[PDB]
């Protein structure tokens, strides 16, 4: 389709809508044109969403427990406030971790005030406190405690940094207030930013003047990788088979003395931007640690995220990352080999939070697939700046979508696979539309290296060619 | 390493001896792990009695809790009735969650909407945001109605439905005619079955309240039946089956097996047959009003008493066979057709049933847990079947219907070693059956974890789980699942006998170490 | 936190202790402990609570919502520059000037001064 | 004693805990915090470290001795006028803007803020 066809389609889409809407919504609705850098000329992004418009957005309380501090697991997360936002977000999100949990573990453990109607009227300070003393009493092996807020506890005036400060006096232990209610923020990515904040204010300063740490010219620290069915794990091997040493990860998989360890690297490598940017920044800032941002999402970025960060180190780095390269290269070859011809010239509409709407496009163009269109959720206006320059002329661009619009978009186009999350899957399932779920890999993956390559191709052929997508239409109709 | 022909997942490709070394180099440079034999030692120290006592003084701390917010409930009796968009008046997250949630456990679309509320809204209240959400939701989506809940957000604020509503109507962003039931749904009282109950309980009220004068209790010669917080498609259609072959005029309110369940033929329903508000208006007119669970239709049952003047009868759950026997005995007296055939043989298969299958049930202790009705349902059936509920568990339950179930325990000689509990967690639960081990234990699957608890003390003191309940997210469709009813009954004693089978089997099957038992015909 | 209020028509600046994030939204905390900001509206659309915050930690300056509506009182007033719009929008910094009776107080040290005059001048 | 610096060719506002009554003359304090305000003398009779300091807490104002050095350069820099002169001469308060190598710490909190420029311009 062309740029007439989509921006009719666009004006079609938006004609149903109410003026106001239909004005606030025209601006987050684009055709890509790459020779644009400056996506603010063409397309709004981090406004409020419309009311009532049926949107995919969280709340800040979403980004900084569900997607930041949660992967901790070596700290209990105590949830404040009542029982629904705890119980909805435990377990729901694959960061893999390794540990005895309940023991030394708490990844898939719901710690909650759960307050009733007597903490709403006469505050719930003691109660903080109290929850405090009882979790030091049946978790003698937790390393932390971050109470994260609930909406009903800024909005009843709870302080729970005095709390915080007076407990950790007390019991020697670090205890974390983050103010991560679901109304300070339009949509998930204030809660990565107070979560970072808080990160920053309360943890990582623990050993800024300890020195006991053996540093060498080769540390490294993954930033911004969650370890979603271990893709952190699969990007962790690739960069110690070029020698470097990898101190910590945030956060999956991460422990409380790796991020106060972090401090003590050379350089920082940043997975997702947008969750981290705003730690690495102050780390960069403040110790002098430069930062960088690779991808490692389909063999081609692979490739030269490790060659970019091994000109970032000497000889020897570069040398063992060519010597990874070539070991790898017929492995991903084979499996380029055997999926590329079933997924070739295949149309792909993604719309995801605020990271791979980009980063998974380099594997979908290595097995031949076209991305016809890619939206995030909560993503800013540098996020869009680094897209333009990856989706092809013509394309469709959308910013906070709703399900009238996403639906229209996609009955027009007809992609081929759709990638989304679990709120949107079922509804392109029964448009006779295959989907994969590029939030938590359909409960499947890693899809992170050259050991994730594989699976994904192996996924996204097992989703297009399915036997099950040509029997919707009854015979008999 | 990955090969074309023989790809792994995250198991087991992270077994390999590269990957154990990588973790183990991690684990031992910067981790700064407790040494392995501190976490045995606290592990089996937390299986102890003495842990145990230490957990149930726990008068602060919720771990791993059992039950939801009200405006869960809320939205699934929005989307009980016909062409009605939940509309949740607070923050946006919220919503989302509830959406992953009910996606999750029934793997079908589920729409909600919301006000998208924020800082400001926080500040001045959120009436504008009520405006412009409830004429962008009519605009868009084109519902039929749109029923309003709402946060611990707007409860806390202390935002007036009904006054944002009024007013919204009067400026022209709605018709004054378009129905919008809104109900109070704080998240801090009660669980998310209460929340259904207000739901219902306003939308009862919107629909009836003003149109009393010209009701007389009879008119239509149907009877009302109020499901619930329900999350079985099963049991709905069994209700409505058991009526059907009745004879029964019966008039399913709230009724969202049809959205829950809509076929995939290439195009997207976003609504599905439900209640009418035809059905919603005339309900004043039926002979009476059944509740299906009468634990959390406490406020439901006061309206309908006190406005509609319908005297509910006093029933339990139709979980079992007396319970279902009671209450096909009420439903016959209550509109006057006699029980036809077609149940009485259903009730003597499920007699036979259970006669086949008493000596593998008998004896077994099972811990339970869930929502008031359905656990006091499934210890009924339970002491029907000659097992012992050793530990029985609530979270959101309350001290008379503790004593209801203490009532039901004592007047059967299994329920002798039972303990109810109200206001206590799995992480209680998991205490309980360390110290005092059951045979099996039935709940949704959250009670995973506690299996996996049992299992690393030991393959001797593992609890197998029974998944009956809300949510199930490790096992697919078991949503279309029956409980009500004599089917529901030979459902639930299938799957018992089957999982106590299974795990026998399990137990004999080390080869000339137990498999002497392994026998052939069970 | 720790909020100094300064001011022409105060004789002395004002150290106020505050409980970050309650629905009180600094001017709350003005009423409470005297310190007298013109506040002459209950929506928020007139600029008289306006303030300039600084930021007297630098290295603790939290991340912040900045509304549509305080935002447009801001340019309606005049002190929204453009650089420090696309700051807010982009990287969720607070601008230098606020609206008292829609700043939310955050778990830093603040030095919160006004003119005793409304926003536009 | 709690000490903000601010200039404009900090990025941000430091926060630095101080001992009060220090030899250290709130400059040997710019100097162990690494905050750079020109220091262009030995003797005290440069303007370059002039600085303009606020009393955050107002009520917690401790008098001190306007030397008669410091009295000169300031006079000299131009940032000494008259009814400041004669406040400090006679009601021992300090003035608003002071020398960094001259000025001892006192136990309040004070906000510093300098233009990375000498005294006179
Ligand atoms: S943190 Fe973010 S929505 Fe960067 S909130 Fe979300 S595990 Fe997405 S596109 Mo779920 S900015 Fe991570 C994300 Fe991306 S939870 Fe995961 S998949 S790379
Ligand atoms: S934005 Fe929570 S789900 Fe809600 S009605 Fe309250 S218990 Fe229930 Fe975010 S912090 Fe949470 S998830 Fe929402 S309430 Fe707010
Ligand atoms: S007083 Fe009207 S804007 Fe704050
Ligand atoms: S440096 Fe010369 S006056 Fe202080
Ligand atoms: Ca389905």
């Amino acid at each position: 389709m062309s740029r007439e066809e989509v921006e009719s389609l666009i004006q079609e889409v938006l004609e149903v809508y109410p003026e106001k809407a239909r004005k606030d919504r025209n601006k987050h609705l684009a055709v890509n044109d790459p020779a644009v850098t400056q996506s603010k000329k063409c397309i709004i992004s981090n406004k409020k969403s419309q009311p009532g418009l049926m949107t995919i957005r969280g709340c800040a309380y979403a980004g900084s427990k569900g997607v930041v501090w949660g992967p901790i697991k070596d700290m209990i997360h105590i949830s404040h406030g009542p029982v629904g936002c705890g119980q909805y977000s435990r377990a729901g999100r694959r960061n893999y971790y390794i540990g005895t949990t309940g023991v030394n573990a708490f990844v898939t453990m719901n710690f909650t005030s759960d307050f009733q109607e007597k903490d709403i009227v006469f505050g719930g300070d003691k109660k903080l406190a109290k929850l405090i003393d009882e979790v030091e009493t049946l978790f003698p092996l937790n390393k932390g405690i971050s109470v994260q807020s609930e909406c009903p506890i800024g909005l009843i005036g709870d302080d729970i940094e005095s709390v915080s400060k007076v407990k950790g006096a007390e019991l020697s232990k670090t205890i974390v207030p983050v103010r991560c209610e679901g109304f300070r923020g339009v949509s998930q990515s204030l809660g990565h930013h107070i979560a970072n904040d808080a990160v920053r204010d309360w943890v990582l300063g623990k050993r800024d003047e300890d020195t006991t740490f053996a540093s060498t010219p080769y540390d490294v620290a993954i930033i911004g990788d969650y370890n979603i069915g271990g893709d952190a794990w699969s990007s962790r091997i690739l960069l110690e088979e070029m020698g470097l040493r990898c101190v910590a990860q945030w956060s999956g998989d991460g422990s409380i003395s790796e991020i106060e360890l972090t401090p003590k690297v050379k350089l920082n490598l940043v997975h997702c931007y947008r969750s981290m940017n705003y730690i690495s920044r102050h780390m960069e800032e403040k110790y002098g640690i430069p930062w960088m941002e690779y991808n490692f999402f389909g063999p081609t970025k692979t490739i030269e995220s490790l060659r970019a960060i091994a000109a970032k180190f000497d000889e020897s780095i570069q040398k063992k990352c060519e010597e990874v390269i070539a070991k790898y290269k017929p492995e991903w070859e084979a499996v380029v080999a055997k999926y590329r011809p079933r997924l070739e010239g295949k149309r792909v509409m993604l719309y995801i939070g605020g990271l791979r709407p980009r980063h998974v496009i380099g594997a979908y163009e290595d097995l031949g697939m076209e991305v016809v269109g890619t939206g995030y959720e909560f993503a800013h206006n540098d996020d869009y700046d680094r897209t333009m320059k990856e989706m092809g002329d013509s394309t469709l661009l959308y910013d906070d979508v709703t399900g009238y619009e996403f639906e229209e978009f996609v009955k027009r186009i007809k992609p081929d696979l759709i990638g989304s999350g679990i709120k949107e899957k079922f509804i392109f399932q029964k448009m006779g539309i295959p989907f994969r779920e590029m939030h938590s890999w359909d409960y499947s993956g890693p899809y992170h290296g050259f050991d994730g390559f594989a699976i994904f191709a192996r996924d996204m052929d097992m989703t297009l060619n399915n036997p099950c997508w040509k029997k919707l239409q009854a015979p008999w109709e | 390493s990955q090969q074309v022909d023989k790809i792994k997942a995250s198991y087991p490709l992270f077994l390999d001896q590269d990957y154990k070394d990588m973790l183990a180099k991690k684990r031992d440079g910067f981790e700064e792990k407790y040494p392995q034999d501190k976490i045995d030692e606290v592990f089996q120290w937390t299986t102890t009695k003495e842990y145990q006592e230490l957990n149930f003084q726990r008068e602060a701390l919720t771990v791993n809790p059992a039950k939801a917010c009200q405006p869960l409930g809320a939205v699934l009796c929005a989307l009980g009735f016909e062409k009605t968009m939940p509309y949740v008046h607070g923050s946006q997250g919220c919503v989302a969650y509830f959406r992953s949630y009910f996606n999750r456990h029934f793997r079908e679309p589920v729409s909600c909407v919301s006000d998208s509320m924020t800082e400001d809204a926080a500040v001045f209240g959120g009436q504008q945001n009520m405006k412009d959400g409830l004429q962008n939701c009519k605009a868009t989506y084109k519902p039929d109605m749109i029923a309003v809940s709402t946060t611990c957000m707007a409860e806390v604020i202390g935002d007036d439905l009904n006054a944002f509503i009024n007013n919204s109507k009067k400026e022209g962003f709605i018709p004054d005619e378009f129905p919008v039931p809104f109900a109070h749904t704080p998240s801090f009282v009660g669980s998310h079955v209460t929340g259904w109950d207000n739901m219902f309980e306003g939308i009862a009220r919107y629909f009836t309240l003003k149109s009393m004068d010209d009701k007389v209790v009879g008119s239509n010669k149907k009877i009302n039946i109020v499901p619930g917080f329900e999350t079985y498609l099963g049991n709905f259609r069994v209700i409505k089956r058991m009526l059907s072959e009745m004879g029964v005029g019966y008039s399913l309110l709230s009724d969202p097996e049809e959205v829950l369940d809509t076929p995939a033929d290439g195009q997207f329903r976003m609504y599905a047959g439900g209640t009418t508000q035809e059905e919603m208006k005339d309900a004043p007119n039926a002979l009476n009003t059944v509740l299906l669970q009468p634990w959390h239709l406490e406020k439901t049952k006061k309206f309908v008493e006190g406005t509609w003047k319908h005297e509910v009868p006093k029933l339990n759950i139709p979980m079992g066979l007396d319970w279902t026997d009671e209450f096909l005995m009420k439903v016959s007296e209550i509109s006057g057709q006699p029980i036809p055939a077609s149940l009485t043989k259903e009730r003597g298969r499920l007699v036979d049933m259970m006669t086949d299958s008493h000596t593998w049930l008998h004896g077994k202790r099972f811990a339970l847990w869930g929502d008031p009705d359905f656990v006091m349902g499934l210890v009924k059936f339970l002491l029907e079947l000659g097992c012992e509920p050793v530990h029985i568990l609530c979270h959101n339950g309350n001290k008379r219907w503790k004593k209801a179930v203490d009532a039901i325990l004592a007047a059967s000689p299994y329920g002798k070693n039972a303990t109810v509990y109200i206001g206590k967690d799995l992480w209680h639960l998991r205490s309980l059956v360390f110290t005092d081990k059951p045979d099996f234990m039935i709940g949704n699957s959250y009670g995973k974890f506690i299996q996996r608890d049992t299992l690393h003390k030991g393959k001797e003191f593992e609890v197998p789980l029974i998944r009956i309940g809300f949510p199930i997210f490790d096992r697919h469709h078991l949503h279309r699942s029956t409980t009500l009813g004599y089917e529901g009954a030979m459902q639930i004693l299938t799957t018992l006998v089957n999982s106590i089978l299974e795990r026998l089997d399990e137990e004999t099957r080390g080869m000339q170490a137990t498999d002497y038992n392994h026998d052939l015909v069970r | 936190a720790t909020i100094y209020f300064s001011s022409p028509l105060m004789p002395h600046n004002k150290k106020v202790q505050a409980v970050a994030g309650k629905r009180s939204t600094l001017l709350g905390v003005a009423q409470e402990n005297g310190v007298k900001i013109p506040f002459e509206c209950q929506d928020g659309n007139c600029g008289s609570c306006l303030v300039k915050i600084t930021h007297l930690d630098g290295e603790r300056i939290k991340g912040m919502l900045l509304t549509d509506k305080e935002r447009n009182v801001l340019k309606s007033v005049g002190k929204l520059p453009k650089s420090e719009e696309e700051r807010a929008a982009v990287r969720d910094l607070p601008p230098t000037y606020r609206l008292a009776c829609q700043t939310i107080v955050t778990d830093e040290d603040l030095l919160v001064e006004f003119t005793g005059e409304p926003g536009g001048a």
